[PDB]
RNA sequence: CAAACCGCCUCUGCCCGCG
RNA sequence: GUGGAAAGGCGGGCAGAGGCGGUUUG
């Protein structure tokens, strides 16, 4: 029932590798150039993963703003193994559980499945993100072609707690300083709820620059930071004419919790 | 027998091998949108009178195929194994070189290799709200490299350079029959001159679909229809190729279809001499 | 031959372990299943000895970096082949021990294999010293050292 | 009537990798060779879902240039299960829903199935392009005989939200970088709607430039790039005669929103002077 | 002018939906 | 005067949890 467009705000920028950044596969890396990067898989589940969560710990002082939380109580669907029941995480991908709401209405109303989107059976909820996958910059590029390492390997080791005997492995990491070049796109579905859309996005990117992003993590192998460069709006009429109609945003030496908002929007505001 | 030989050198893959009464249809509906109504008309003429094409058929890289004629099976063991005379008989191509030598009623060999597959490709129907999915599957004819198809033609060579000739240039860009807004049908048209060699006797087998004027000798049945502006043709007894008459011409029947114009189907024949055994 | 690498086998795999590795003093010896022939049996009285098999990587994240420039990454293929050379004996100019005498099955086919690359081709003439410098390392880990 | 053929060429840049399928999950390929493709249809039914999709934005502000969107409402016929009661995406094909609309007549004047065809019952206006099918540049047959990868096999895995458990799965992916050769064929029928159903195809074409192209693309698996070549115009007169006849427009450094406005007033002087 | 060791293991590795 | 016309193999899914480069040598 009634899918619109009015438009799609593109966010562009760099991910900073602050620490050294795992991701596995040795690091993934493209067939062609052979640098390694960041998936948009790994990156927008883990934009989910914790926004999941966000909305677990407050999933009954919603219900009045976002309906479909009122089905919903709080844990895991893994000490009753159904379906559809009255928790929270109640899809089982091969053995384990993730919320994912079961149909088109309900999952329109879900804060997490109107953005991440949903699946299920004789209705289908589809995203409004795209998450594209993040190669190296053009400086490094370059530094690269200049002869430095890309990568690291770091050598861990496993310590017996009563002799001390010790136990050594190899892992494989993206040097620190590593900067990554990404793009996500909001698909302006619906100009009623595009601000929670764009807001609630922008908390999964506080909660992922609080935390890590693949690897080990706890180990310090994670901490991304988000350096933006551009907001951009591309109305409907941008694609029609071709001409520079989008809305910029000018937010070039800003923190993702600075972006968080009725100073920056106003002309897309204006736009609707 | 000297023909032209139209090769259709693919740029995607066909639906069918096009038979001579969707040639014919696919020649008529060029006809009428690079000229007029009234030269379609005098292009039905011409093939009433004069010229005469043939079915597509594979080719593999200057290797030319042609339907086995139906005249060795009944005496395939006075040519001769088993295994060999089983092979030689299922077979449905020869080659140029066999044909000619089978026309005779002479041992030959069948290629051991087809020009195509037919493959059936999994679709998908999404909903624009819900992405929501549902196959269907679609089977097509896809080529190698070097493969295509081809057909002949005889008659005069005016009617060749004024209706032919641009009908393959109009439809080098608009296909033969299928998806063909999936590019499926399309074609790089380039033209040759086949010699085949033939012997002169009273019967001949057929390399288009003939529906015939009275019985023939040997036959391979092939009922068809086809679909001309939405409308349904109905289901017609042709010959498939590869058959014997003699002395059969064939014969192109117009139907009603409630249409603006009168509907044509290509039931002429395209004979090539053949030597029979007793029967 | 899974029960060869027996404790005698240092004194059965040598015959003629160097002779035709001296004889294969270019890259480009020969194309054919002589290549694994020849790589099992190198490993096959290497095991019999120590041979510490880790110390190997740097070679082959340089022919790595050497193959990136096979895919277009640089013109000059020619200074990543003699900075090997540059490497060729220092892990045995570091420090010894007692898996050395399996290095003395280790670096007199060194040379044979390392002289060679000055005025060769630098895309072509290297995937047979590649493959003699995989199938070692397979067979050994086959055989049960790593 | 017809009065030509525009022809399209260029080339498709899959700047992240791409993947169709083919029923641990391949992609498509050619049967007799091995490499990949990319099929007429897939590319062209993505072009009419983008188009689709805005017009259904557009219902209200284009009923005086293209009539018969009068008859449409905004929305689907999901719900109320009649097809073509009044909303846009009217017909129901097996499971799901398109706007595909019912006669000749009322599809002339509807800027969707006049470009992309309509069905109907008795009637059946047939399209009016030609997604014509996409396979490798010869570099990237040359690079597939120098022994390079030509697609990846990419591992990915679904985790528990508390007790982080690994569920992985592989697709098969095409190596980000490659290159495809498209043609589309747009068939001049009716000279006054050549400008509108270029200008719809081209905005169709740049909805595609920010969307994906098949597979998991929220997971970064589209971003296709139009490359253009350039443009014929193939007249009537050339499929009768076989001359040089046809205006050939060159566009060979031009992307799709540099092409709808810089070349529409200029690049297409040529052609409406001889419509 | 560094003596000696340890130089990866533990777990899942395509599903639900269209015919 | 084409066994045709119309139809996106696609929606959702973090390569992840755990592990001192360490033990002895005036
Ligand atoms: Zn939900
Ligand atoms: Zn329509």
């Amino acid at each position: 029932m009634d899918r619109r467009f009015y438009g799609k705000i593109v966010i562009k920028g760099k991910i900073k590798a602050v620490t050294g950044l795992h991701i596995g596969s040795p690091v993934i890396k493209d067939p062609h150039t052979g640098l390694p990067y960041i998936p948009g898989s790994s990156l927008k589940g883990r934009l989910r993963s914790l926004f999941e969560i966000l909305v677990n710990s407050r999933l009954g002082e919603w219900r009045e703003k976002y309906p479909s939380l009122a089905n919903y109580s709080p844990g895991s669907c893994r000490p009753d193994n159904q379906e559809n029941c009255g928790k929270f995480f109640n899809r089982k991908i091969n053995r384990g559980w993730i919320h994912v709401c079961p149909d088109y209405e309900t999952a329109l109303a879900c804060p997490v499945c109107r953005l991440f989107g949903a699946s299920g059976k004789e209705s289908n909820f589809p995203s409004r993100i795209i998450v594209r996958d993040a190669f190296l910059t053009k400086e490094w590029e370059e530094k690269w072609r200049a002869g430095e390492a890309i990568t690291e390997a770091k050598i861990e080791v496993g310590i017996d707690r009563v002799t001390s005997q010790a136990n050594p492995r190899t892992n494989e990491r993206v040097v620190a300083g590593a900067e990554f070049e990404f793009e996500i796109i909001y698909n302006v579905e619906n100009t009623t709820h595009w601000r929670d859309d764009i807001k609630n996005l922008l908390t999964a990117m506080a909660l992922l620059e609080d935390s890590y992003l693949g690897g080990s993590g706890s180990r310090g192998y994670g901490k991304v930071k988000f350096i933006f460069d551009s907001f951009e709006f591309r109305p409907l009429d941008y694609y029609r004419t071709g001409k520079d109609e989008d809305i910029v945003s000018i937010d070039a030496r800003e923190k993702s919790v600075s972006d968080i908002f009725d100073s920056l929007f106003s002309e897309v505001e204006g736009k609707l | 027998p000297k023909f032209i030989a139209v090769k259709l050198i693919p740029k995607g893959p066909f639906r069918d091998i096009p038979r001579a009464d969707t040639l014919f249809g696919a020649i008529g509906n060029a006809i009428s949108a690079i000229h007029g109504q009234s030269a379609v008309e005098e292009l039905v003429d011409a093939f009433v009178g004069g010229a005469r094409i043939s079915s597509a058929f594979p080719y593999s890289g200057d290797t030319y195929y042609l339907p086995k004629p139906l005249s060795v099976e009944p005496a395939l063991e006075g040519i001769l194994r088993y295994t060999t005379a089983k092979r030689l008989r299922k077979a449905k191509y020869l080659d140029l070189k066999n044909f000619e030598l089978a026309l005779r009623l002479r041992p030959f060999t069948i290629p051991e290799e087809i020009p195509y597959a037919r493959v059936d490709v999994p679709r998908v129907v999404l909903d624009r709200v819900t992405q929501d999915s549902s196959i269907y599957f679609w089977e097509e004819i896809r080529f190698r490299e070097k493969s295509g198809v081809y057909f002949l033609y005889s008659g005069p060579r005016e009617v060749f350079d004024g209706y032919i000739a641009p009908a393959m240039r109009f439809l080098g860009d608009t296909g033969i029959g299928g998806k063909s807004t999936w590019g499926a049908g399309l074609f790089e048209v380039e033209f040759h001159e086949m010699k085949i060699d033939a012997p002169g006797s009273e019967y001949s087998v057929t390399l288009s679909n003939a529906l015939p004027t009275k019985t023939p000798v040997l036959w391979r049945l092939l009922r068809k229809g086809g679909w001309s502006f939405g409308r349904r043709k109905p289901r017609m007894t042709f010959i498939a190729e590869g058959s014997i008459v003699k002395n059969d011409p064939g014969g192109m029947e117009r139907l009603e279809l409630g249409l603006s114009h009168e509907v044509y189907v290509y039931g002429l024949t395209f004979p090539l001499g053949v030597e029979l055994p007793e029967g | 031959k899974k029960m060869l690498e027996k404790g005698k086998q240092w004194e059965a795999i040598q015959p003629y372990f160097d002779n035709v590795v001296r004889e294969a003093k270019n890259f480009l010896e020969w194309s054919p299943n002589k290549r694994l022939a020849n790589a099992v049996t190198v490993a096959a009285y290497l095991t019999s000895q120590g041979l510490k098999t880790n110390q190997v990587r740097k070679i082959l994240d340089m022919a790595r970096t050497t193959e990136l420039k096979v895919k277009r990454g640089e013109g000059d293929i020619k200074d990543d082949l003699v900075k090997m050379r540059y490497l060729l004996a220092y892990t045995v100019g570091k420090a010894t021990g007692q898996s050395k005498y399996s290095l003395d099955a280790f670096h007199r086919i060194l040379d044979p294999m390392l002289e060679v690359l000055m005025g060769s081709p630098k895309k072509e003439n290297f995937e047979k010293f590649y493959d003699f410098l995989q199938a070692v390392v397979a067979y050994h880990k086959f055989f049960g050292g790593g």
